[PDB]
């Protein structure tokens, strides 16, 4: 499943996080390295939600939600895809 | 700021190291804290953090990093 | 390759274009169909430049070149970027 | 604006259409116009175009946008 990330320039490349998912952050110093990152990030941050009996995230929602999304135009945030299997 | 950096700050707002897990050279932490029902997972070692990140990690944990 | 694209709201959906392919656009309905629709786009536009033997577009910028594009905010676009391969 | 307006006003402004394209996801429309080495693809067919799409087509194709 193709899951929505923000990213946003650091000095050693880039970071950010699901948008879907609060509090699942990532990093990576070029593009490949950030999907993977990511990936990493998503696996370990579900199996902590499920071990905790903390509310799941649902799938990647309507388009509009993240055009709207004031945290991609407040701070250089871009937006990318990440492909996820669980 | 770096990853190790904003964990503690992260510690002193009294979220709690969960354990951490072998990753792209690097690893992903895992933070709770008691009363909240979300879970922080970072990368580190990260030598800079982005605005946006922080601005985000601020959202989660309810307080300021600056 | 990776490639910036302009992302906008429709009634139905979304659509967009690369801006460093002029005339190539592209549209979709749900969160999937962006970097899916986009990529087609592309391999059409691309490939019907290369029917006619017409110039192909300049290099792409890296993606974080236009997080300030009027574009984006003049009608609330978002900065979004797709992996292109063969 | 629907994609067949859109297209109307591309012929206006010169351009011509040169055929359909069929991938895995829906269909395009390529145009080209007489004395320029251009293409531009469109998707196809739209009920809706948001103001920014028409907003590069007129910097690019040089159409009305009324």
């Amino acid at each position: 499943m193709i899951y929505p990330i923000f990213i946003f320039k650091t000095v050693e490349g880039f970071d950010g996080y699901f948008p879907d998912i609060d509090g699942c952050f990532f990093a990576g110093n070029t593009f490949a390295d950030i999907s993977k990152n990511a990936e990493e990030a998503f696996a370990v941050h579900i199996e902590a939600l499920m071990n905790e009996g903390f509310p799941l995230p649902s799938p990647p929602k309507d388009p509009h939600r993240y055009i709207d999304d004031p945290r991609l135009k407040e701070e250089g945030g871009i937006l990318g895809f990440v492909e996820i299997d669980p | 700021m770096e990853s190790g950096e904003l964990i503690k700050r992260l510690e002193d707002a009294g979220w709690q190291i969960r354990g951490g897990r072998k990753t792209n050279s690097g690893s992903h932490v895992t933070l709770c804290k008691p009363g909240v029902r979300k879970i922080i997972t970072l990368p580190y070692p990260r030598k800079d953090i982005s605005k946006g990140l922080l601005r985000q990690a601020q959202k989660i944990a309810g307080i300021k990093l600056s």
